[PDB]
Parts: structure tokens; C-alpha cells; sequence
């Protein structure tokens, strides 16, 4: 009678002989595909395991953050412009891994062998961490930080910008309405394994280059969690490689989810990285092309080949369109300031330089702009000055791709400069590249979102920042700011002031 | 009735002090010239396995901290 | 190298004197309080609360929502990420409920944990002290090894009847509690899988393969009609609500309430078995902690809305009556068990007794709840009937 | 009355479904809603800024009025306009397997949901048919998706081009 | 202030630039690793060892000190601080012991707040599920609360017998061993007086109050006997290793097990009782983790020892034929709890089964191990003696 007992992967062996036959035993969703109801797991995991190896990783992050990173005051030494970044960094983060909750709740729908399901259920249950790690620290940043507004708010005050929407476009929707697979590449293939574990790796690393030392503790026991996440977009490809409709769809459903994904992460990610941060950590144009050519479009689905997958088509679109699209948005960003729910801040000179020493003829486009502005005093309340004016003023009307919500203004970018505008049953839509437009086309009743310029139509802005409660405690100033500094925030009636009020740019080809 | 109720540490500390019984040679092995009163009361009502709770507590902030951020 | 390359802005000289320099004297608003907006159950906002309401990205269409708009994305056919066509049930705020526990993952993980950890200890310890030897050879190789191995499906079915309200769920808090019911389903499936592999250790000629317990439930007579219950509630209902409220305030309220603790809870110790008891614990203190939340849910947010209070209790009642056929046929199967174990183990005066303490639980906890007229001696009557 | 939440467009119609204390009355005006200002074959976008929130609503009423009306079976198995809910399900998607292409099938498909969502329709059988005719949809759709070229593809879903530009 | 006046070495930029111009180039000594001098009881070093083994600041003098001369302050009279003289046993090393368990403070009570947790859980879920419904009232009222509780005063007894290997235990591995085989015990007692106190709450009419099962302890004849035993080896016993090894290896490796595990654990099911198995899981689990301990030391250790083997068994075996005869005296007397039994509840057969269990368990796990020669049937008759 020696001391003995049974591990997860002792009880996992038999996991697979959980699912038993019977007739209505099928998904509940439509989809193309057919996942095979012999697919395996990589992690023999069980729910008493699961829960063990996931709270020993809460012990040590919340361990951090209560007693060390506190007493160290963490929470506020920290560089304002990164403060403000991660307002957005997380919360957007949080949507995230809050619809990839429901999202995986629709692949375990999806898959019929037991082992297959119980992989996705893994990830339901992390997605659920995560969204509450994502949550935890703009918590800890309002609690501790040197602004919470918007860290305190995010989740109502985030509706009122238009960064918001092509948000829940790439980690929303896009996770949970459609085909389960194409979710599925959305979320775990492209997602995920293109964009998000490189990614979150990366805020880690922006974060700690600016005095923030709270992300890289929630963030790196995040990641600890996405080799689960990796087994199951993979997984995915494997249990339908074997049904013929994969050869006849997969390649489509990747390549459209692939565009949807970098149409919004090329450009916001970038943006947040380098115009977010004081202490910069290497060109995002660099990054990006490591991430989307070298790891992913090469070495990651060059082993799913196989498998019938194939790179990409749109893949060299989205590289030519990519060099400039974060500057050009981080122009409609600022312009559009009084429309968000954290504080931005122009390039200071040591930041010029280095724009301009990695993007050779920054200066001359976006430079001359941003220092334009600020002689104009957008950053002073008392200009009655708004970046939007000096977009109207010089006729650059501002576009919002009606499917992926990504605003574009093809007059001025230096990326992308390619409009195409219909009408189709009384109404108007506005495209900014062949994929989002051919999406449309052939599924126009997929993507009826509303752009902000629409919703917003004939209102003046103060009352849209005011009734979407865009306000700091005081009930006055407002949350969102043109500069990082302590002294000279705008308030409501400096924008009220301002008399500016929405119209559709579209409504003009009539 | 069936509501969600429990015991804590101080209901069972009610009666910790009843715990000890008396005979003969319930007394000290070490020599000593006092004479410790035996109806002392302790300041904390604890029991074995919150005493355990209240450290464990203190011990997961303190090694995260080492382990993670102070580490990093 | 002992300092490393990487330069950190919190302790880096140069890097932390820049960032020093550009903060403000004070925090640019008092608020620090994330989710302040957000209407408390308690006195105090709770970490539980800030941490989950208002997650999901709802938009005022769906009752209780703050964003507006459609979904950027939905479905070809043009069905919503997140839609009210998804459930029968109406409420004027679908971010009402709130765990009782107020268990985000931190907290329930680390129970689960505890909870797994000191399984392993009181396995160790059960094993060293021969506890085993005094255990009834035909309770083991067969009340548990098949009967009680066989209801392993039963709970995972019903793990799985709640994939689809994981992905439809019309708000966080909702979507959380949905997901921590099943997930504690599945523990306990592979917590009676874990005994029979940890007996498979201890007990030499026991066979921890699950064939013999998955035909007694595929092709027995016991469980059919269970079988049969499990099979529609997991795969014949599309509605997220229909399936959790059947489910947890029906057919395990009845079935899986009586299987449990009626049965091998009761019957268990008196052959010298402690160890099935010591998982049941477990089942059983997972299954009072969902419920707590299902009522909640379905009886304190949705059978009470100040709006569709009628509403939803009609509804309730609709799906009480439509499940609790399937439950009783599967309560009157599982009274052929009985006729199975040795003569005097228990009589029926007994039986009834337990059948009545599980119909008046449910009585009490669920169904007068929704003033669903349930008359307790025609339930037990239908299933003694076996 | 301005406003993204509440303005007197929505006042409007809070007052109009008030007044619908009918089953088969509020069932129509949902479905004549439905007809008017959803889907990309709306009648009119007039409502585009309040259609989703003011829809919600009607069905709020559709649904109490319908709880009240229907007895137990019928709640269970039949739309609000008394046809027999599995008839209206199978008989949809007999015709979604006879669709010839991707254009019948997406008619099929959202005319589907216009006329039968929840609480027309009881969400059993509505989220049947959202399964299969979804998938049939994305068969036919999904199937040699980049062939035809933008130019073509304009003229098939019959959008009229009102500008296009490119550098490229 | 939002950054507060003190200012500190790692975040201070004029503090830390000062710190950071005064360190070395690398480290200077490779050796990163605390303890490395001790013998690693296996494959590796364990955090357990580290942190435990030196730290008990022996002198040579004292089989494996590692210090030099006398303590700098003694007794009265000269006794050291500590020394050979507190015990009988002698060693070659006393930091050889080792806790199979490796269970250093954090882990310790890292599994016992686990368990209280998880406990607190139980009894609400246990509540609220109505279970003590389908108990029965005698055995409630009499066997739980009379002489399940009076046992309590065993265990809280066997606790404090603890108390002097606490003070003078001859190394740091031993002392914390001794130290969580006695904190286990009185974790245990506190937990049956939980359980007493928990029925006083779901069982309108039960006095949660000590008095009746101390009255049973102090003044019964069940457990007049086993009262006796403890009382001797908590204050009769001045050698620290004797009340250790004397106490597990002996009177509850006997007595103990046969109450909680063949009288209690064994018929509390039979009764609708699923409570106190609850907590005599804990107990158990409590007991088989000391055994390891207790094995290595005794065993492993001393019983083992290269220079001492021989004399180390022969103190053993004197001790425990010293401590089996009041330990089969406590069982005699408890033998008489069983015509308090309803009839039919259990016969002589069930019980001369289960007393030769705990009979042979112990021969197994103890008895053989220093070569006592110990007869089974005369022990179990000598006890079955009691059945009135
Ligand atoms: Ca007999
Ligand atoms: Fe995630």
C-alpha cells in the first residue's frame, strides 16, 4: 500500500471515449467544413490541472502587483504618452480576449472528437483570464497611475472614437460571426499566431522602455497561455486538411482573414507603438516585416503547406500598402483628438529626428504638418483650433472603410490613396482597397456597420463627447487631450467653442 | 433550513481554553521561579488552520514579487 | 551580462529622469476607480464587478447595452455577433446577474486548484493507510466501475450542452457564470474517471478503460432514458437559456441531484466505500455554488424583471413542463438499479423518501419560483413506477 | 430631441408599439419593420441611426403579447403567425438546396430572416435554420470567390458605381 | 505627494547611477548556489535542504555541528543550550534526517490553508445540500458529539506532547519535522471541536460546548486508559526522541489508527454520516504524512545509523515494549465503546478483523523495523480482552 494517485494526463487517455453517437450529435452553427471526429490535442490537460497551472501563474502576477511593483510605485512612474497608450493598448486587448471567449465557445461547438473540444474549452477559460488580466491592469493604472480616466471608463468612453470600431471588427466579429473556421483563422491562425503573441511579447517590451513595469507582468503571464491558443488554430487546419471542401475553401477563408486582421493591426499597432511611447524600440516597418513575412507568411504556414494552406495573395498588397499606414492614421487620430478617451501628443523634436532617420521623407509630409499644427496652437485650448478644421479647410475629407471601420484619407496619405465609392439601394459606401471592397460586394449584408460620421451626422461635437459621457470627474474637462501635460486641458466648452459639427464626407458625391 | 453556513477560527477558539485537562504532573519540564498563572488569555483567537490562511497569504505576494517582477 | 542590455525606463538613470521630468505634480483626475459607473450589487463595487460588466461590446439594442451601432462583422445571412434572436427570454438589462460567489478566474481557478491539489494528498494518504481493503469487492468492480462510471457521460454531456450559451450569452457576467457551470461539469466527469483509473492503481484486476461504463450508458437500460435526456438537452436545444435553465434548474436539479446524492452518496458508505463520497463532496459543493448563480440569474434578474417578469415565468414554466418529462422517464429508468444490488441493501420505503427529498429541494429551490404548479406524490408515483 | 441614445425618433416609436395590444397587429408591424428598414434590401435607410434599437423593442412586444397568447405547444411549435414552425424550417430549406447559385441563396437567406426571426419564429428552429442555410449560403458563396473580377462583380450585385480612384 | 518623499537606490536616477558605478563587471564568484556545501539527501539539492539544513548553529560537539566551543550563555547549573544529554539516541550526523515531504514553512502551510479553504467550502455546500437530513440522531448526538469529541483531548494531548522536542530537538530538519507533526495534531482537535461546532448550527438542540466530551475524557472509562497513556508520554517523558518515536511509532500508529480509522471512518458511514469521514480524511492524510517523517528519522536515520544502529534499535525496542503495553491498555478500555454500539451494528468478528488491520499495519510500518519481536494474536487478544 505505497502512496499513490492519478494525474490529468493519466485520466486524458481515456478523454477522447467521452463523446458517444447519436443522431443530432453535430454542430449547431453553419460552416463549410468538417472537422474530423478524430482529431487529437496537443495537452492532455484536465479541469483540476488546468485551473492548478493557471492559478500558480496568478500568484506570482498579482504577487508583483500588490506588494513589489506598488511599493515601488510602478503604477506612476511611468512616461505620460505610455500611460495614455495603454488605456487603449488594453482595453481594445480585453475586447479581444473577451469575444475570443465566445469565439472558442464556437469552436468547441464546432469540433465532435472529445479532445478537440476540450482543447478549444482550454481556451474559452484562458480567454476569460486574459480578459480579466486585460481588465486587472487599466484597474491597477486607475487606481495607481497619474490618470485614470479613460483607464477607469474605457468600456463605455471607447464608443465615442472611431479607433473603436475597426477594433471590434478584427477581434469581435471577426472572431465570432461567419463560418466557425474562418473565426477560427481570425482569431487562432492569423490572429493570434500573426499579430497578438508577437505582439503582446512586444507591449512588454515598449512598456518596459517606458517605465512600465505593470504590463510586463500580466502581459508575459498572458503569453505563457498562447502555446494552447497555437494548438488549437493549428489543430483547427488539421481536422478538416482531410474534407474535400477544404481544398476548395480553406485558401479563401485564410486569405480574406489574413487581409481583415493586418487591415486593422498594420497600421493601429504601429501607431500605438511609435507615436504612443517616448523611448521608441525598433521601427515598427521593421517589426512588421519580421512578423507578417519572416515568422508567419513564411515559417508559420509554410509548415501548415501540407495541409493545402498557401500564403496569402493579398500578401504583397499588404506589404506596399503598409509603410506609411500607421503615420497616415496617426494624422487622422490627433485630427480627430476630441473623439477618444486618452491623451495624445505631437512628436517632440528628438522624435522627428528618429521618424525621420527610419522613414526617410517623414519630415517633409507628416513633419511640416504636426509643427504647422502647433504654431496654429492645437495644443492650446484657447486657439479654438482643431486638427479636423485644417482637414476640412484644405479638402481632405476623411473616409471610414465601411468594412473594416479603418479610417482613411486618400487625398493626403502617403500609403494607400485608392477610393472607391458606390451606391447600391439608397445608400453609399466607401472602400479603401480591392479586398474590403470585393468582401462587400459579394456579402453586403455582412457588413452594414454604421461609421461615425453617419451616427454622428449634423451633431455638434461637444454634445457627442458630452452624451457619451467623455468627461473627467470634475463634469467639465475633457478626457481626451491634444498633449500630454499637466496644465492647459481642453474643456467641454473649449470645444463647444469650436462649433464643429459632423458631416458625412459622402453625402458630397451627390 | 438549509442556508450556506460555516465555522470560523474564533468559534472554535471559544473553546480552546477547555482544551487542557488537569492531573498530577501537568506542569512545566523546565525549571523556572515564576508561576504562569494557568487562566491566561492569548490576544488572537486562532486555530491551526487559519494561522496557516494568514501566512500562506502573506507568502504568495512576498515570492511573486521575488520570483516575477523583482527578478525581471 | 550581470546588468543585461535591455534598458528599463523605472530604473534606468537616464530614462527614469525623463519620464520623472514630464509627470504632473498629481493624478490628472481623483477618480481611480475602474468601472465606477458601473450600478453595484452590494454596498461596495466589488474587483468581481469592475473586472467583468461591461466586457462584452453590446450596443444599446441588446437591453442593457452602451455602445450603439451594429456589429462591424455577422454572419453570412446577416445574423448579429450578439443578438436578442438568440434567446426567448427578455429582460430590460442583460448585465444584471452577479455571481453570489463573485468568481472571475483568478478566484475560481485558484479553488479548483486547492481543490485538485489536496485530491492528490487525500489519494496519497487513502492508498498508504489501506482504506481499500474494507471496501465491498461487488460495489467496486461493478456500482462503481459501470453504474457510477456510466453517469461520467451524463455530466459530460451536460458539459457540453453549454458550447453554444459560451458563444451566445448576451453579456459577461452571464457568459462567465455559463462557463464555470460546464467547466465544473467536466471536472466532475473526469473526477469519476479519476477514481476509476486511481482504483485501476490499487485494486489488481480493475480495468480503468471506460468501454465497460460508455455501453452501459450508450446500450443500457439504467441510463436510457437519461441518455436520451442528456442528448436533447445538449443537441435539440438552441437556446442559450433554455439549455442552462433546463439543465441546472431541471434535469440535475431531479436526475442528477437523486443520482448523486440519493444513490451512491447514500448507499456508497454503507459498503465500506469512502472514496466515491470524497468526489461527490466535490460534485456536490460544485453543484450548490452554480446553483446559487442560476437563480440568480434566471429567477432574481430574469423571473423578477420589473419588465418581462411575466414574461419570462411563463416562459420558465414552458421549458419546466417540456423538461421535466424527459427527467422523470430518466429518474423511472435509473429505479432499475435498485433490483441490482444485493438483496436488504435498501428498500423501497426508503427510495421514496429519498425521491421525495429531491422533488421537495426542487420544489423549493426552482420550481415555486417561477409558481410552476408541481404536485410532488404524481412525480414520485411516475417514477417509482419502476 | 437629439441624440444616439435617446432622441424623438425613438420617443416616436416608443409610443407607436405602446399601442399595439394585439398579437397579430404587432407581429405585422414587426414584419412590415423588418421589410422597411433591415438588411442591405431595406426599403429605406430613414432609420439607420434607430432601426436596431427600435426593432428590439417591437419584439418586446411581439414576444409578451405572444406569451399570452399561445398556449404551451404553440409558444413551443408555431410563429406568431400560426403557421407550424418546422413546415416554414424545412420547407426554407428545401429551397436553399435547390438554390441554383449564390444569388438565390442569399435572397432565400435574408428574406428567411426578415420574415422569421425570433419572436416570430421560436428561436429553436430559427437558429436551425441559421445553421443550415448559413452554410449553404457559404458554400455557394465561398466557392471560386476571386474569379470574377471587381469590374463584373460590381455589375452582378448591381451597385452603381459613383467613383473610383487608383494610383495603381 | 504622487511620488513621495523617499526616495529609492533602484528607481532614484542620482541614487542608482551611483550604485551602478561601484558594481563589478560579473559576479564575483560563480557559485550561485546557497547550501552548496550540504549533502543532498537526492539527485539535487532542494530548495527544502537549503533553506533548512546549518541552520541550527551546532558545534562539532554535537554529532554534525559544524560550529566550534561551548554556547556563550547555559542554564543554571551549567545545562547547554542544547546537547547530547536531552535524549538516549545516539548518531553520527543529526542534520541527516530529511522530510520526505520536503515541507519547509511555505509549503506547509500552503497545503494546510488549501485544505481549510476547501473545508469551508464543504460544510456550505454540505449545509445548504441538507445532507445531515439523512443522519442518524443517536449517532449524532452520542458517538460525535461524546466520543468523538473526547477524542479530541487525545489528539490535543498527543499536540502538546510536542512541546519539549520543539525546545530540544539537535538539529533544524528534525525540529521542523516535530514541529508539523504536532501543529498537525492540533489541527486536528481543533477540527473535530469544528465539526461540533458545525452540527451546533445546522442541529437545533446540539451544545457545541466542550463539557460532555471532556466530562467522557477525563472521567469515562472508553477512554480512562488512553487518557492515562497520554498523560505519560506528554509529561512523564523528558527525552524528546522518546516522546516522538514513542508517540507515533507506538501509541498512535495503535491506538490512534484504530479510533479514527476502524471505529469512527469505519462505522460513521453506516450511520448517515459522511461529516466526520470529512474530517478523518484530513487526520489520515495528516498521519500518513508524518509516517514518512517519522520513518526516516527513526528508521532510516537513527535504527540505520552506521556507528549507532545497534544501539539506537535496542533504545527502540526498550521503548516500545515500554509504551505497547499502556497503548493496549487505551485499546482495551476503548473495546467498551462497542456495547454502547445499537445491536447489530457491528460483531466481535468485524472487530478482531480490524484490530488485526492496525495490528499487522504497525508490525509492517514500525515494529519490524528495529527487529521487535511483536505476536499479533497475543496483542489483539490481550485488547478484545475489553469486549464487554
Ligand atoms: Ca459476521
Ligand atoms: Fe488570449
Amino acid at each position: 500500500r505505497a502512496p499513490t494517485s492519478v494525474n490529468a494526463q493519466e485520466v486524458h487517455r481515456w478523454l477522447q471515449s467521452f463523446n458517444w453517437d447519436f443522431k443530432n450529435n453535430r454542430t449547431k452553427y453553419a460552416t463549410k467544413y468538417k472537422m474530423a471526429n478524430e482529431t487529437k490535442e496537443q495537452f492532455k490537460l484536465i479541469a483540476k490541472e488546468y485551473a492548478r497551472m493557471e492559478a500558480v501563474k496568478d500568484e506570482r502576477q498579482f504577487g508583483s502587483l500588490q506588494d513589489a511593483l506598488t511599493r515601488l510605485n510602478a503604477g506612476v512612474r511611468v512616461h505620460p504618452k505610455w500611460n495614455e497608450t495603454m488605456k487603449v493598448v488594453s482595453n481594445f486587448l480585453e475586447v479581444g480576449e473577451y469575444n475570443a471567449i465566445a469565439a472558442t465557445g464556437m469552436l468547441w461547438d464546432s469540433a465532435q472528437a472529445a479532445e478537440q473540444k476540450n482543447g478549444y474549452l482550454a481556451q474559452v477559460l484562458d480567454e476569460i483570464r486574459h480578459t480579466h488580466q486585460c481588465a486587472y491592469v487599466n484597474y491597477y493604472f486607475a487606481k495607481n497611475g497619474q490618470d485614470p480616466a479613460g483607464h477607469n471608463d474605457a468600456r463605455r468612453t471607447r464608443t465615442i472614437g472611431p479607433l473603436w470600431k475597426g477594433m471590434k471588427r478584427v477581434f469581435s466579429d471577426g472572431f465570432i460571426s461567419g463560418d466557425a473556421v474562418e473565426c477560427s483563422l481570425n482569431l487562432q491562425l492569423v490572429g493570434e499566431a500573426c499579430f497578438t503573441n508577437p505582439l503582446i511579447v512586444a507591449v512588454t517590451e515598449w512598456a518596459a522602455a517606458n517605465g512600465d513595469e505593470i504590463t510586463p507582468t500580466v502581459f508575459l503571464s498572458i503569453e505563457t497561455d498562447e502555446l494552447r491558443h497555437m494548438a488549437n488554430g493549428y489543430q483547427t487546419v488539421v481536422s478538416i486538411a482531410n474534407d474535400p471542401a477544404s481544398a476548395k475553401y480553406l485558401n479563401t477563408d485564410l486569405n480574406n482573414a489574413f487581409w481583415t486582421q493586418q487591415k486593422y493591426f498594420t497600421p493601429v499597432l504601429g501607431m500605438l507603438f511609435e507615436y504612443g511611447s517616448k523611448f521608441k524600440v525598433e521601427p515598427w516597418v521593421k517589426t512588421w516585416d519580421r512578423w507578417v513575412y519572416e515568422d508567419w507568411g513564411g515559417i508559420w504556414i509554410g509548415r501548415l503547406g501540407k495541409y493545402g494552406v498557401e500564403s496569402p495573395r493579398s500578401l504583397k498588397d499588404a506589404k506596399q500598402d503598409a509603410y506609411w499606414a500607421h503615420h497616415d492614421l496617426y494624422l487622422l487620430a490627433y485630427a480627430l483628438w476630441p473623439t477618444g478617451f486618452f491623451r495624445l501628443a505631437l512628436p517632440d523634436q528628438e522624435e522627428m529626428e528618429w521618424f525621420e532617420a527610419n522613414y526617410p521623407g517623414w519630415y517633409d509630409h507628416y513633419g511640416k504638418i504636426y509643427e504647422e499644427w502647433r504654431a496654429r496652437g492645437c495644443e492650446d485650448p484657447s486657439s479654438g483650433f482643431i486638427p479636423l478644421m485644417w482637414f476640412i479647410e484644405n479638402n481632405h475629407p476623411i473616409y471610414i472603410d465601411r468594412v473594416s471601420q479603418v479610417p482613411f484619407c486618400p487625398s493626403l496619405a502617403k500609403g494607400a490613396s485608392t477610393l472607391r465609392v458606390h451606391e447600391y439601394n439608397g445608400e453609399m459606401h466607401t472602400f479603401s482597397d480591392q479586398w474590403g471592397e470585393r468582401m462587400w460586394l459579394a456579402e453586403p449584408e455582412r457588413y452594414e456597420c454604421q461609421n461615425i460620421f453617419e451616427q454622428y451626422e449634423g451633431r455638434e461635437l461637444s454634445e457627442v463627447i458630452a452624451e457619451l459621457h467623455g468627461l473627467r470627474s470634475d463634469g467639465k474637462t475633457l478626457i481626451a487631450q491634444p498633449h500630454v501635460r499637466g496644465d492647459k486641458l481642453w474643456t467641454l466648452d473649449d470645444i463647444k467653442r469650436l462649433n464643429c459639427v459632423f458631416k458625412n464626407p459622402v453625402k458630397a458625391f451627390n | 433550513n438549509r442556508a450556506p453556513t460555516s465555522v470560523n477560527a474564533q468559534e472554535v477558539h471559544r473553546w480552546l481554553q477547555s482544551f487542557n485537562w488537569d492531573f498530577k504532573n501537568n506542569r512545566t519540564k523546565y525549571a523556572t521561579k515564576y508561576k504562569m498563572a494557568n487562566e491566561t488569555k492569548e490576544q488572537f483567537k486562532l486555530i491551526a488552520k487559519e494561522y496557516a490562511r494568514m501566512e500562506a497569504v502573506k507568502d504568495e505576494r512576498q515570492f511573486g514579487s521575488l520570483q516575477d517582477a523583482l527578478t525581471r | 551580462s550581470m546588468l543585461g542590455e535591455r534598458r528599463r525606463g523605472l530604473t534606468d538613470p537616464e530614462m527614469a529622469a525623463v519620464i520623472l521630468k514630464a509627470l504632473p505634480e498629481a493624478p490628472l483626475d481623483g477618480n481611480n476607480k475602474m468601472g465606477y459607473f458601473v450600478t453595484p450589487r452590494w454596498k461596495r463595487l466589488t474587483e468581481y464587478e469592475a473586472l467583468t460588466v461591461y466586457a462584452q461590446p453590446n450596443a444599446d439594442w441588446i437591453a442593457g447595452g452602451l455602445d450603439w451601432g451594429d456589429w462591424t462583422q455577422k454572419f453570412h445571412g446577416g445574423r448579429p455577433s450578439w443578438g436578442n434572436e438568440t434567446t426567448e427570454l427578455r429582460t430590460v438589462d442583460w448585465f444584471k446577474h452577479r455571481d453570489p460567489l463573485r468568481r472571475w478566474h483568478a478566484p475560481y481557478v485558484k479553488d479548483k486548484a486547492e481543490e485538485w491539489r489536496y485530491t492528490d494528498r487525500f489519494l496519497q494518504g487513502y492508498s498508504a493507510d489501506g482504506q481499500i481493503r474494507a471496501m465491498n469487492p461487488t460495489w467496486r468492480d461493478e456500482f462503481i466501475n459501470r453504474y457510477w462510471g456510466a453517469f461520467l457521460f451524463n455530466e459530460y454531456g451536460l458539459f457540453n450542452a453549454h458550447s453554444q450559451g459560451a458563444r451566445e450569452a448576451l453579456s459577461d457576467v452571464t457568459r462567465v457564470s455559463l462557463a464555470f457551470w460546464g467547466f465544473d461539469k467536466i471536472d466532475i466527469a473526469q473526477m469519476i474517471q479519476l477514481e476509476r483509473g486511481f482504483l485501476a492503481k490499487i485494486v489488481p484486476g480493475f480495468d480503468e478503460s471506460t468501454a465497460v461504463p460508455k455501453a452501459e450508458w450508450t446500450n443500457g437500460e439504467v441510463y436510457k432514458s437519461a441518455r436520451l435526456a442528456v442528448e436533447g438537452l445538449w443537441q435539440e436545444v438552441f437556446d442559450w437559456n433554455e439549455s442552462a435553465f433546463s439543465v441546472h434548474a431541471v434535469y440535475d436539479a431531479l436526475f442528477g441531484q437523486f443520482v448523486r446524492r440519493e444513490f451512491f452518496q447514500r448507499l456508497a458508505p454503507r459498503f465500506g466505500d469512502n472514496l466515491t463520497p470524497f468526489f461527490i463532496n466535490q460534485a456536490q459543493t460544485y453543484f450548490q455554488i452554480a446553483k446559487q448563480g442560476v437563480q440568480d440569474l434566471y429567477y432574481n434578474c430574469l423571473g423578477d424583471d420589473p419588465e418581462f417578469s411575466d414574461y419570462n415565468r411563463t416562459v420558465m414554466r414552458n421549458w419546466t413542463g417540456k423538461w421535466l418529462e424527459p427527467t422523470i422517464a430518466a429518474l423511472r429508468d435509473f429505479m432499475g438499479l435498485f433490483a441490482k444490488l444485493p438483496a436488504g441493501t435498501t428498500d423501497k420505503e426508503e427510495i421514496t423518501a429519498s425521491l421525495y427529498r429531491v422533488v421537495d429541494d426542487w420544489i423549493e429551490d426552482y420550481a415555486s419560483r417561477i409558481d410552476f404548479k408541481a404536485d410532488r406524490d404524481q412525480i414520485v408515483k411516475a417514477v417509482l413506477a419502476g | 430631441k437629439l441624440g444616439i441614445h435617446s432622441n424623438d425618433t425613438r420617443d416616436a416609436w416608443v409610443n407607436k408599439i405602446a399601442q399595439l395590444n394585439t398579437l397579430e397587429k404587432a407581429a405585422e408591424m414587426l414584419k412590415q419593420f423588418r421589410m422597411d428598414h433591415t438588411t442591405p434590401f431595406r426599403n429605406s435607410y430613414e432609420l439607420d441611426n434607430d432601426y436596431l434599437w427600435i426593432e428590439a423593442k417591437l419584439e418586446e412586444k411581439v414576444a409578451v403579447l405572444k406569451a399570452r397568447a399561445f398556449n404551451e405547444v404553440d409558444f413551443r411549435h408555431k410563429t406568431a403567425f400560426g403557421e407550424d414552425a418546422k413546415s416554414v424550417l424545412d420547407g426554407t430549406v428545401a429551397k436553399m438546396n435547390a438554390a441554383k447559385d449564390k444569388w438565390e441563396a442569399e435572397k432565400i437567406h435574408i428574406g428567411f430572416r426578415q420574415a422569421y426571426k425570433p419572436p416570430i419564429m421560436p428561436v429553436n428552429y430559427f437558429l436551425d435554420g441559421e445553421r443550415q442555410l448559413g452554410t449553404r449560403l457559404m458554400e455557394l458563396r465561398n466557392l471560386n470567390y476571386y474569379d470574377t473580377p471587381l469590374e463584373e462583380l460590381r455589375k452582378q450585385r448591381g451597385v452603381r458605381v459613383v467613383h473610383l480612384q487608383s494610383p495603381h
